[PDB]
């Protein structure tokens, strides 16, 4: 394992999309909400379903 | 343009990254976007212009 | 390089 700052991380992964990594850096807080976002829709989804 | 800037602890160089070969950082070896006011993170440095030495004469 | 050929 070799460590990685994770906005750096999600900056490569956006180039494994074939989108420039400044794509990234300049929207960072708009993926980083969002991203959180999408994550308290799969909390909320698991307490109301059956 | 590929590869990560990184740091010995007194001078910054890009390097592929994979394996530890680092090169002095250049307006070849890297691409501009914006202003420094956007990025979290960013940190202050030179960038060598192969040309304007050519240029000179 | 157009506008360096200035020089
Ligand atoms: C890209 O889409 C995002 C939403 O996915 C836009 O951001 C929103 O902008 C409005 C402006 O009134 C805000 O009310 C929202 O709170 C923003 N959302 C988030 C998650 O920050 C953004 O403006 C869009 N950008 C472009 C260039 O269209
Ligand atoms: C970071 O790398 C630079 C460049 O290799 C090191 O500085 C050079 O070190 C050599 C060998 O000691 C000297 O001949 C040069 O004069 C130095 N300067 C430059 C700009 O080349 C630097 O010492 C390294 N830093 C650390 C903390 O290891
Ligand atoms: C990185 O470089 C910029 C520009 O050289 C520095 O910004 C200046 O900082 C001084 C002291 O805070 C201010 O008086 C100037 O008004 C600033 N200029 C601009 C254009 O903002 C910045 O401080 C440097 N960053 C670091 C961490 O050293």
């Amino acid at each position: 394992a070799l460590q990685i700052p994770f906005a750096m991380q999600m900056a490569y992964r956006f180039n494994g999309i074939g989108v420039t990594q400044n794509v990234l850096y300049e929207n960072q807080k708009l993926i980083a909400n969002q991203f959180n976002s999408a994550i308290g829709k799969i909390q909320d989804s698991l307490s109301s379903t059956a | 343009r590929e590869g990560v800037f990184v740091s010995n602890g007194t001078h910054w160089f890009v390097t592929q990254r994979n394996f530890y070969e680092p090169q002095i950082i250049t307006t070849d070896n890297t691409f501009v976007s914006g202003n420094c006011d956007v990025v979290i993170g960013i940190v202050n440095n030179t960038v060598y212009d192969p040309l304007q030495p050519e240029l000179d004469s």
